[PDB]
Formats: C-alpha cells, sequence, structure tokens
C-alpha cells in the first residue's frame, strides 16, 4: 500500500513550460503504470498520458509524462502553456488491482501578477465568550494564485484539532479568498498568551495573531 | 512486467 | 460517436436507497471495462470500483468495498452504482469512464480511461438558525461571525444594504459536525469609527431568522 503526492499547485504564464510531479510515498514508481488526468473547473476529468508516457489520441504533444526513478516520481510536462490548460491534474497508479490518484495539482496559467493575501484575524468575542464557546477567525483575500496553506499556532505550538479552513472561491477581481476558523474553549483561549493565524502563499508566509486582552 | 500486471487487471476475451 | 450519459442530479436524506446510472452508446457496452470514480466537494477523485460487463467480474477499493455496489445491465447497455444506506458523507460527484484501448494479451495491448460520464451529483442532507456575534475593530476591519447554521444560504448586508464598498463576507465552512459558518468583514475609515454606527444584518431564511448586530469598539 501507498500514496501519491503531488505538489498543491503550480503556476506558470502563457508560453512557459511547467512540471507537476507525483511522488510514490513506498515501493518503487517503476512498479507499476502511472496515468495522468486534467480536469477543467466544473467538468469531467479527461486522461493526458497512460501507461507513463503514453499520449492518448486527441491530447495535444504539449502534454508529456514521464518516470523519474531516481526520485521515486512520475512527471507531467505542460509545454507551451495556454490559457486553457488551467485546471487541476491527477496522477494515478495502481495498488495490487486497486486504482490510487494522487491528491491533485492546481495548475493557474497567469493572468495577472501574483498577488499576497491580505490577512485579518479576529479574536473571539465577548459575546461568545459569555455563551462559553470562542472562536478565532482568520479571513484571507486578494491572492493570486488561488492556493494557499493556512496553519495555526497557540503561542508557538501547532493547533491541530478545531481547525476548519474553507477552499479558496474566485473573487469578481480574480483574485480568491479563503477563510480559517479555530475552536477553542474560553478555558482555552485566556491559557495561552496569543493564538496565530500563519498563512503560506506562494512559498511566503503571512502571520496574524491575537491575544486574550 | 507492468504490462503483465495491467494484463492480470484488465484483458479480456468477450464472447 | 461513443457517449456515456450519466443520470441527472440527486437530492436524498440519510438512511435512504439510490441507484443512479450510467449508459453507453456507440459502442459494444460488454467488452468495455466501466470504472466508477468519486468526487467529494473541493476535495480529489477517488477510485469506487470497476465492473467488466460481459461477465460482471466486479473489483472495489478496499475503503468502499460493502460500502457500496457496482452493478450492470447488459440489455440497456447500462452500468450502475449503488446504496442501500445513504450517509451525508456520499455527498460528492460521481463520474463513471470506459476503460478504452487494445485487448489483446500481448505487448500491443493497453488500457486507458477514454471517454467520461459528464457526472451526477449526489447531495445527501432539519434547519437552524445561526448566531450571530459581532468581530469587534481594533484603516479599520470590523466584522459579524454568523455561526452554526444549516442549510444555505445566509445573507448578509451592511447597515440595511447602504455600506457595500469595502465589504467581503466570505463563503461558508461546512464543519465536520454538518453546521455552516461564514463571516463578513467591512474595511472602514478608522477615523469614522466614532461616528458612524456598524451593523451588519443577518439574514436566514430557511429558519426565519433575522439578526440586526451593531459592531462597535
Ligand atoms: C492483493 O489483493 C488481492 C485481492 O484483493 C482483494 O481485491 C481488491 C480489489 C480489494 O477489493 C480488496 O479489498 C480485496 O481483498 C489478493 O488476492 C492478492 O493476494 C493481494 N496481493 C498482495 C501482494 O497482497
Amino acid at each position: 500500500n501507498f500514496m501519491l503526492t503531488q505538489p498543491h499547485s503550480v503556476s506558470e504564464s502563457p508560453g512557459k513550460t511547467v512540471t507537476i510531479s507525483c511522488t510514490r510515498s513506498s515501493g518503487s514508481v517503476a512498479s507499476d503504470y502511472v496515468q495522468w488526468y486534467q480536469q477543467r473547473p466544473g467538468s469531467a476529468p479527461t486522461t493526458v498520458v497512460y501507461e507513463d508516457n503514453q499520449r492518448p489520441s486527441g491530447v495535444p504533444d504539449r502534454f508529456s509524462g514521464s518516470i523519474d526513478s531516481s526520485s521515486n516520481s512520475a512527471s507531467l510536462t505542460i509545454s507551451g502553456l495556454k490559457t486553457e490548460d488551467e485546471a487541476d491534474y491527477y496522477c494515478q497508479s495502481y495498488d495490487n488491482s486497486s486504482w490510487v490518484f494522487g491528491g491533485g495539482t492546481k495548475l493557474t496559467v497567469l493572468g495577472q501578477p501574483k498577488a499576497a493575501p491580505s490577512v485579518t484575524l479576529f479574536p473571539p468575542s465577548s459575546e461568545e465568550l459569555q455563551a462559553n464557546k470562542a472562536t478565532l477567525v482568520c479571513l484571507i483575500s486578494d491572492f493570486y494564485p488561488g492556493a494557499v496553506t493556512v496553519a495555526w499556532k497557540a503561542d508557538s505550538s501547532p493547533v491541530k484539532a478545531g481547525v476548519e479552513t474553507t477552499t479558496p472561491s474566485k473573487q469578481s477581481n480574480n483574485k480568491y479568498a479563503a477563510s480559517s476558523y479555530l475552536s477553542l474553549t474560553p478555558e482555552q483561549w485566556k491559557s495561552h498568551r496569543s493564538y496565530s493565524c500563519q498563512v503560506t502563499h506562494e512559498g511566503s508566509t503571512v502571520e496574524k495573531t491575537v491575544a486574550p486582552t | 512486467d507492468k504490462k503483465q500486471k495491467v494484463h492480470a487487471l484488465f484483458y479480456k476475451l468477450d464472447i | 460517436e461513443v457517449q456515456l450519459v450519466q443520470s441527472g442530479a440527486e437530492v436524498k436524506k440519510p438512511g435512504e436507497s439510490l441507484k443512479i446510472s450510467c449508459k453507453g452508446s456507440g459502442y459494444r457496452f460488454t467488452s468495455y471495462w466501466i470504472v466508477w470514480v468519486r468526487q467529494m466537494p473541493g476535495k480529489g477523485l477517488e477510485w469506487m470500483g470497476i465492473i467488466y460487463p460481459g461477465d460482471f467480474d466486479t473489483k472495489y477499493s478496499p475503503s468502499f468495498q460493502g460500502q457500496v455496489t457496482i452493478s450492470a445491465d447488459k440489455s440497456i447497455s447500462t452500468a450502475y452504482l449503488q446504496w442501500s444506506s445513504l450517509k451525508a458523507s456520499d455527498t460528492a460527484m460521481y463520474y463513471c469512464a470506459r476503460l478504452g484501448g487494445r485487448y489483446y494479451h500481448d505487448s500491443s495491448g493497453y488500457y486507458y480511461l477514454d471517454y467520461w460520464g459528464q457526472g451526477t451529483l449526489v447531495t445527501v442532507s432539519s434547519t437552524k438558525g445561526p448566531s450571530v456575534f459581532p468581530l469587534a475593530p481594533s484603516t479599520a476591519a470590523l466584522g459579524c461571525l454568523v455561526k452554526d447554521y444549516f442549510p444555505e444560504p445566509v445573507t448578509v448586508s451592511w447597515n440595511s444594504g447602504a455600506l457595500t464598498s469595502g465589504v467581503h463576507t466570505f463563503p461558508a465552512v461546512l464543519q465536520s459536525s454538518g453546521l455552516y459558518s461564514l463571516s463578513s468583514v467591512v474595511t472602514v475609515p478608522s477615523s469614522s469609527l466614532g461616528t458612524q454606527t456598524y451593523i451588519c444584518n443577518v439574514n436566514h431564511k430557511p429558519s426565519n431568522t433575522k439578526v440586526d448586530k451593531r459592531v462597535e469598539p
């Protein structure tokens, strides 16, 4: 048994070449054939590579699959990027009769400059605290491409439980927005010096912090 | 061998 | 022309049974495997299983075995996916796809998904109004948290719709509890905080809920 790990997102401007990796977690990647699928938003997937490096009829030769045994990975190359290539791409292989899909990679074909997220963090309200609940609200907007990762900190330690985060959604200016919520008991909130919402976008992390006072 | 695996998975001769 | 056509969107309640279909045309239905794939909202593809209509040979993902049944009816060239007792977690888009290729048992043989159905959305889902909390300011940003409602939608306006510039109302989180929450924030002149009054108007029609929350420093 294994998983296939893909980058969450990749991007490039039109005409450029992008590569999407697919790393097999255990076992050799060359032990089982790898397929690739393109899925445009709101549409059914289509197969763009099968058996590692075979191109289906009807698929542009801009799409090419390969295997790199040294990194235990498969790769999809998309050359001469066109706006219509913007889609999610999934790799897929076989684990003893069962089909295993990678987690997907969002490809953005850049149509405007990259834009870092604006982040606002709100502490729990007095009103909520009196109702014996506590929610931290992290609002994230105007980012592009539309992919971020959000981590929470109690002081400086990672919080895992109680975190719920939206998928990014497109704004009217074609940038993206998301939100993340941290649920806490009032006791937990007061028990730390602060909490932090950390939003990472294109390798760059935007952080916000609030404190009980 | 990858081919042997996919044949084992998928090869069918319809009646 | 080869075509896979799936049945229409389904709205069901947990505990109910359901059978959705994938009809093939333009080719010999019994000669090609049909795959089913699930895709939960905002999530990736999951393989469910596969059936060869010719001899009804069926394989299931370990994670779907015993949860779902895959079948086929030769006479009408139709593959089926069915559940005995739907759960809320079955809410997803379901796709079928034909495994095409060259079915020869030699090195020329190959197999890949060459045609896809258009997908069938299955939504499996009582009503509750939200709690509304002010998110006080501390250029200034202030907002309203709309907590724990069901189902969609919820509308938020500010100052009865007089305030729209600088307003960002965020799509709702769907919580593991099955409830929704969202927030709205407006950025206003920090100098206006002592002058202008800010009220978020929250409406949740399914529960006849109308809340006006004043938001102040
Ligand atoms: C792999 O599994 C084979 C049968 O597995 C079963 O079929 C698959 C499709 C799933 O439905 C799974 O839950 C079933 O148990 C075995 O016959 C075979 O020996 C196994 N091979 C190895 C190397 O473990």
